[PDB]
């Protein structure tokens, strides 16, 4: 189980780093994770746009770039070597990471029964 | 000030909470952990020991 | 396909007249519910003089125009295939039906000319998967799926272009073409209306799309030169704006 510890200074990049961490913990580790979310933990619509991309694609390309992307490639390469799959190019390992996430990551959303908030969401 | 109240167990009063800071969520939920003879609560990325004499009062 | 017997004049007249009636039917009322399509069919039946099917209640929208210039029902073209037991409710499998076959024909017609089209309909309703089935049916056109969000920006299309295509210099000028030769790339947008508009009622993504589709290319921001699109066409889908 994983909850994001949200405070008043919990800006966008903090959640971005947290989502990078959970994506590393799910696909690169083949470790099934339950992602606990509440709307109280939400402070802006950017959170939900990024979750929308994640849910509809199984991954968000925005998180991983530059040195972070290379570290992801190293981690997914070592994970694939551990499981028994040999891949070299970036795209195949990225698709394998996406499959690992879509099979392991589980995102849950908790909301109070607000019909107006429901249609806004 | 919240750290000082949690350390010394001193009562604390808040005059304005309309701009809520969710740091109090573990405190309000009383998410305490009993490790050894210590009572700890996580605040953000740092862990704090609780004193039973501590009490908080939020006001509007 | 008939070198020995090319069509004669009367067959051509029959075929083109029936196809024209079918064309008004599927173009003027192509973006409305079934009752209003039937209303247009009844109105054109009252107004036209072209020969029409004698179906007591079946609208001519259910009937195609054969290559022999005859009204043949779409039901005959619908096969009865049996999927494997392990492939039930699979994402890939599509079971043909009246709507599926009619939309397949429309997609074939509108992709032969590479005119972009938008699949507007309620969530689900077999929009995305019918489009994918039509695309995979044609071998030459590959598929790329871009999920447009409320913050969609043209740099996503630029990223897709530099990922799947390449810029080359030609006597006419610099040209954007897919890295795969002799292939027509399809940029599917699952939610083309989802991107928000600016404070001035303009969505940058739709303007960029219309710019390239009507001008046959776009602008590369690095050196600010006209770029000619080759072997690139778009297909869209979206929920109703309401
Ligand atoms: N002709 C068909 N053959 C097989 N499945 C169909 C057909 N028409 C509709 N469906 C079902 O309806 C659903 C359509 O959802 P989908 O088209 O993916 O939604 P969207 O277009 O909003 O992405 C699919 O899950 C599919 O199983």
């Amino acid at each position: 189980v994983y909850q994001i510890k949200v405070h008043r200074k919990y800006t966008g990049e903090d959640f971005d780093e947290d989502l990078r961490t959970v994506l590393r913990r799910s696909g690169c580790k083949n470790e099934k994770i339950a992602f606990i979310m509440d709307e109280s933990n939400v402070l802006d619509s950017g959170f939900l746009e990024r979750m929308n991309t994640l849910l509809a694609n199984g991954e968000v390309p925005g998180l991983f770039e530059g040195d972070e992307y290379a570290t992801l490639m190293t981690q997914c390469k070592e994970g694939a070597q551990k499981e028994g799959l040999m891949l070299d190019s970036h795209e195949e390992l990225y698709k394998w990471f996406t499959s690992q996430v879509i099979r392991n990551l589980h995102v849950v959303f908790t909301m109070n029964p607000s019909s107006e908030g429901l249609k806004d969401r | 000030n919240l750290e000082s109240a949690l350390r010394f167990g001193n009562p604390l009063l808040v005059q304005d909470v309309e701009s809520y800071d969710p740091v109090l969520n573990p405190v309000l939920n009383r998410e305490v952990r009993r490790t050894g003879g210590r009572v700890l609560i996580t605040l953000g990325d740092q862990d704090i020991d609780l004193s039973p004499s501590f009490v908080i009062f939020l006001s509007t | 396909n008939h070198p020995d017997f090319p069509m004669q004049i009367e067959q051509l007249e029959r075929y083109i007249q029936r196809y024209l009636v079918y064309a008004i039917l599927w173009s003027l009322s192509g973006d409305s519910r079934l009752k209003m399509r039937a209303e247009l069919g009844e109105y054109i039946r009252r107004i036209t003089t072209v020969p029409l099917p004698t179906a007591p209640n079946i609208p001519i929208i259910d009937y195609e125009v054969s290559i022999s210039g005859e009204w043949s029902p779409w039901q005959a073209k619908v096969p009865q295939i049996e999927v494997e037991t392990h492939k039930v409710a699979a994402p890939d499998v599509v079971v043909p039906t009246l709507d599926t076959v009619r939309h397949e024909a429309l997609l074939y017609t509108w992709l032969a000319e590479h005119k972009p089209l938008v699949l507007c309909g309620p969530p689900g309703s077999g929009k995305t998967m019918t489009l994918f089935s039509a695309l995979r049916a044609l071998p030459d056109m590959e598929v790329v799926g871009l999920n447009f969000s409320s913050a969609t920006t043209p740099e996503l299309l630029l990223k897709t272009f530099d990922h799947y295509c390449e810029y080359r210099r030609t006597p006419n000028g610099v040209v954007l073409a897919p890295v795969q030769l002799g292939k027509w790339l399809v940029l599917f947008c699952d939610e083309i209306n989802l991107p928000d508009m600016d404070k001035y009622g303009t969505q940058r993504v739709i303007s960029f799309i219309r710019q390239m589709v009507e001008h046959g290319g776009f602008y590369r921001t690095s050196d600010q030169t006209w770029v000619k699109l080759e072997r690139i066409q778009f297909v869209g889908a979206c929920n109703p704006p309401t």
